[PDB]
RNA sequence: CGUGCCUACCAUGGUGACCACGGGUGACGGGGAAUCAGGGUUCGAUUCCGGAGAGGGAGCCUGAGAAACGGCUACCACAUCCAAGGAAGGCAGCAGGCGCGCAAAUUACCCACUCCCGACCCGGGGAGGUAGUGACGAAAAAUAACAAUACAGGACUCUUUCGAGGCCCUGUAAUUGGAAUGAGUCCACUUUAAAUCCUUUAACGAGGAUCCAUUGGAGGGCAAGUCUGGUGCCAGCAGCCGCGGUAAUUCCAGCUCCAAUAGCGUAUAUUAAAGUUGCUGCAGUUAAAAAGCUCGUAGUUGGAUCUUGGGAGCGGCCCCUUGCC
């Protein structure tokens, strides 16, 4: 090819977004963004096929370019800006708001959160590094570059963040003992506490995760969000804890009815 | 006395893969001089240009004169005794015209009681012999 | 390009053996049974039951205690209970080998109905289920070949056809004669 | 004798409007136009028929139900400003009133030949 | 080699018969009744050691 | 940017019987498709990922991004208009035409769905989507039945019955109804951008001229004719065996049957059948096959032997060896 892309087919889009075979040949290509395309959810897609505010696509081009729609605080006046595990989505003239989070199968879902919570945000710490003059910088997953953060962030730390004034606040470290969520790999939206790390020279350490009733999972350092501190989850979490269950035990959940 | 250790697959596939080219099958599936002498191409049909109109031997235990037409290919360009089936459709035939032809049984074997003939014609001017023998259309 | 769709099932073997008449017998006294169209309607039966006894013993050939073999081995004793070829009763996987062909065929629409009543002669029954004049439940049937599940069974009644309904349908030819 | 519920009923004050599923029901006559479902619908939530629109038919074979999509809204500037104007056809709001190829094509590859004021020329008459 | 003359002999000398009329046959579904109904429910009178199916 | 990517100097190296190098491919590669014990074998032009090329082949400007071709420059091969002085061309984009063949659809409608681009809620999109052709293939499925009355070709429970028939099968070109309901003929809704198609509903719509199921076959394999008339090793049939020379169970016709059924015959590539390519799983005295014999490298295979009984505890742990520091 010659240069860039700039279209993406109904088929090879990625599985999550739970769209269908015979509605059109072109998916919706999402804008380049602060999230990857393996992992982002686009906003028509949000309002029109899960939250059934929309029937067709233009009508979603129509409200958001009339700015009822706004992500972190702020509208954006794109139909297919893309979104992130842990956003923002606040909506102004109806009072209803939605926090971006992981169903135990690997989907995302809805959660109408308050607004109370809309003010605060967390995040991963991608790296960090200095600049001019010797000051810091950190960067997060969701493409935030903020200086002068903290001395006593490690890399793999998560940040809580305000979306108000865009100045950290409550930071949590990485360590055993922490509860965690996990957002990639095959056992995404899964929630336990960080039992022990192994690290390696090779570039990737693995991570084993205990949860509630003791199911033990593995993963890598990228696929790991920590989201509490001590078994205490700073935000909160659909469906219980989110745990997975089993096959056989969403079989006898839809049989008991 | 074959072999039969664990670090002899390079033995074992490459003996098969010599002692496959001695099927005749195999060796003309898969050795050039099947497809570039025969007539049709490998194709099930051709189109031909009628030559002659030729009667031929049968064998011994059954004797008989069998009616066949030569045929100049439009494809190839190679000439061709086809055999005409019913009791007409010698009479349907006429000099030079469009006729579609086809194998018999098996591409590298004549019938039983036709001595070289390997052909069959299935239709003369777009029209089907089948079609000419039961009352159907014309010419 | 173009997006719609495809995929394609055969619900249809064509046997090996062209002319038996063993084979021929079974099947024309199969048909002559329970009213079928043509043999393609009854290789769907065995198409289908060779589909089950080769999930049924894919789920005989793995250990007990395995989860695949638990689920699969429940979900398709589920549809064989809501189909109502089985009982209620003996759920392991060897009693499902355990079951003949004959056991779809008289689970079909027509031959519930002639047992059901209301049918009058399996050929006639045919007639019955094609011209509209059997129903299930609020969806009128059409298709010959329904498969009745046991939790419905019942529910064969047909609302605004000419024996229960009313209406002149072909009567007004004869009542306009009698004019 | 004809009756109309609604299953499934969204709430939509982005837009201001009101969406349902619709069931028209038939134990008897065929499938109901446009006219009757719409002031049937219109009495039973006690507002203007010239603002409540609704498309969308299948027919669940004999008699049976009849599943469609309505919208109900409140002003008439929002009607003309949230929906398509294929949807405002059937009321007339608006039209083209010449809906040809070849025209817009060939307006095109004439611009495409000349330039300037003659091309205005050409390309308006 | 041989003579070209002699084609379509044996069809040409065949007298002509008149093709004369057959009832309609019935199709599909009432075919495989009457072919159930003709040899397996009152052809078990009849005993297990001659065959006529057609003669 | 890293590099024999190129220059200069210096060294003489690198690969190969574990298949190098070189030819062939009717070879674009995969995800996949067909084929059913298991193991495989044969395709993958093609809707998704990736690569390549816009007649061959070379060069290049702009631009973040091209050796772009619905951008440019020259040559070669075509080819248009020429007032003979010169201009423009690149459908392996969409329809459509010529040629080639065994082999393939309408110069349609629309941005309403899907998404894409631009300054931008509005523009545009033969990308797409809808209709028309479409027996490539698939699914579901009537084709005139259906219960009847009557005549019985007569079977069956059984009574001397030479029949009670509260069961029956079937022929009734026999009658009667349900006159069931459909295909077509058409109003009106819906469907849709606009229609169409399907569904719904009104009015028609069946008594054998009906509103008509063919394709093959009837010696064996192989289900089904030792029926009839012609034909006389002629014609012809037959995938093989074979038939035909005056009685043809096989040709040609008619009649009766047989098989599949809105799909059957044919030709060809190919898979199973083929344990007749065999690793599971073949042969090698005589049928085809053990080299004339022996040494011999690469290959392949390679004797035995080096950590054990127990203990605690019910009904997995430690040691008397059981992770060292
Ligand atoms: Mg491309
Ligand atoms: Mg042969
Ligand atoms: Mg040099
Ligand atoms: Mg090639
Ligand atoms: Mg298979
Ligand atoms: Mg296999
Ligand atoms: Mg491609
Ligand atoms: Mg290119
Ligand atoms: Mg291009
Ligand atoms: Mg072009
Ligand atoms: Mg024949
Ligand atoms: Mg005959
Ligand atoms: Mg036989
Ligand atoms: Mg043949
Ligand atoms: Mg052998
Ligand atoms: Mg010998
Ligand atoms: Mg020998
Ligand atoms: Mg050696
Ligand atoms: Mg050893």
């Amino acid at each position: 090819a010659r240069g860039p892309k700039k279209h993406l087919k109904r088929v090879a889009a990625p599985k999550h977004w739970m769209l269908d075979k015979l509605t059109g040949v072109f998916a919706p290509r999402p804008s380049t963004g602060p999230h990857k395309l393996r992992e982002c959810l686009p906003l028509i897609v949000f309002l029109r096929n899960r939250l059934k505010y929309a029937l067709t696509g233009d009508e979603v081009k129509k409200i958001c370019m009339q700015r009822f729609i706004k992500i972190d605080g702020k509208v954006r006046v794109d139909v297919t800006y893309p979104a992130g595990f842990m956003d923002v989505i606040s909506i102004e003239k109806t009072g209803e708001h939605f926090r971006l989070v992981y169903d135990t199968k690997g989907r995302f879902a809805v959660h109408r959160i308050t607004v109370e919570e809309a003010k605060y945000k967390l995040c991963k710490v991608r790296k960090i590094t200095v600049g001019v003059k010797g000051i810091p910088h950190l960067v997060t997953h969701d493409a935030r570059t903020i200086r002068y953060p903290d001395p006593v962030i490690k890399v793999n730390d998560t940040v809580q963040i305000d979306l108000g004034t865009g100045k950290i606040i409550n930071f949590i470290k990485f360590d055993t003992g922490n509860l965690c969520m996990v957002i990639g790999g095959a056992n995404l939206g899964r929630v336990g506490v960080i039992t022990n790390r192994e690290r390696h020279p090779g570039s990737f350490d693995v991570v084993h995760v205990k949860d509630a009733n003791g199911n033990s999972f593995a993963t890598r350092l990228s696929n790991i969000f920590v989201i509490g501190n001590g078994n205490k989850p700073w935000i909160s979490l659909p469906r219980g804890k989110g745990i997975r269950l089993t096959v056989a035990e969403e079989r006898d959940k839809r049989l008991a009815t | 006395g074959k072999c039969r250790g664990l670090r002899t697959a390079r033995k074992l596939r490459s003996h098969r893969r010599d002692q496959k080219w001695h099927d005749k099958q195999y060796k003309k599936a898969h050795l050039g001089t099947a497809l570039k002498a025969n007539p049709f191409g490998g194709a099930s049909h051709a189109k031909g240009i009628v030559l002659e109109k030729v009667g031929v031997e049968a064998k011994q235990p059954n004797s008989a004169i069998r009616k066949c037409v030569r045929v100049q290919l439009i494809k190839n360009g190679k000439k061709i005794t086809a055999f005409v089936p019913n009791d007409g459709c010698l009479n349907f035939i006429e000099e030079n015209d469009e006729v579609l032809v086809a194998g018999f049984g098996r591409k590298g074997h004549a019938v039983g009681d036709i001595p070289g003939v390997r052909f069959k014609v299935v239709k003369v001017a777009n029209v089907s012999l089948l079609a000419l023998y039961k009352g159907k259309k014309e010419r | 390009p173009v997006a719609r769709s495809w995929v394609c099932r055969k619900t249809y073997v064509t046997p090996r053996r062209p002319f038996e008449k063993s084979r021929l017998d079974q099947e024309l006294k199969l048909i002559g049974e329970y009213g079928l169209r043509n043999k393609r309607e009854v290789w769907r039966v065995k198409f289908t039951l060779a589909k089950i006894r080769k999930a049924a013993r894919e789920l005989l050939t793995l250990d007990e205690k395995d989860p695949r073999r638990l689920f699969e081995g429940n979900a398709l004793l589920r549809r064989l209970v809501r189909i109502g070829v089985l009982d209620e009763g003996k759920m392991k996987l060897d009693y499902i080998l355990g079951l003949k062909i004959e056991d779809f065929l008289e689970r079909r629409l027509q031959t519930q109905v002639f047992k059901l009543g209301l049918a009058k002669s399996i050929h006639h029954a045919r007639v019955l289920i094609r011209q509209r004049h059997i129903r299930v439940r609020k969806q009128v049937v059409n298709i010959p070949s329904f498969i009745v599940r046991l939790d419905s069974q019942k529910h064969i009644d047909f609302s605004l056809r000419s024996p229960y309904g009313g209406g002149r349908p072909g009567r007004v030819k004869r009542k306009n004669a009698k004019k | 004798t004809v009756t109309i519920r609604t299953r499934k009923f969204m709430t939509n004050r982005l837009l201001q409007r009101k969406q349902m599923v619709i069931d028209v029901l038939h134990p008897g006559k065929a499938t109901v136009p446009k006219t009757e479902i719409r002031e049937k619908l219109a009495k039973m939530y006690k507002t203007t028929p010239d603002v409540i629109f609704v498309f969308g038919f299948r027919t669940h074979f004999g008699g049976g139900k009849t599943t469609g999509f309505g919208m109900i809204y409140d002003s008439l500037d929002y009607a003309k400003k949230n929906e398509p104007k294929h949807r405002l056809a059937r009321h007339g709001l608006y039209e083209k009133k010449k809906t040809s190829r070849k025209q817009r094509k060939e307006r095109k590859n004439r611009m495409k030949k000349v330039r300037g004021t003659a091309k205005a020329n050409v390309g308006a008459g | 080699h041989g003579s070209l003359a002699r084609a379509g002999k044996v069809r040409g000398q065949t007298p002509k018969v008149a093709k004369q009329e057959k009832k309609k046959k019935k199709t599909g579904r009432a075919k495989r009744r009457m072919q159930y109904n003709r040899r397996f429910v009152n052809v078990v009178p009849t005993f297990g050691k001659k065959k006529g199916p057609n003669a």
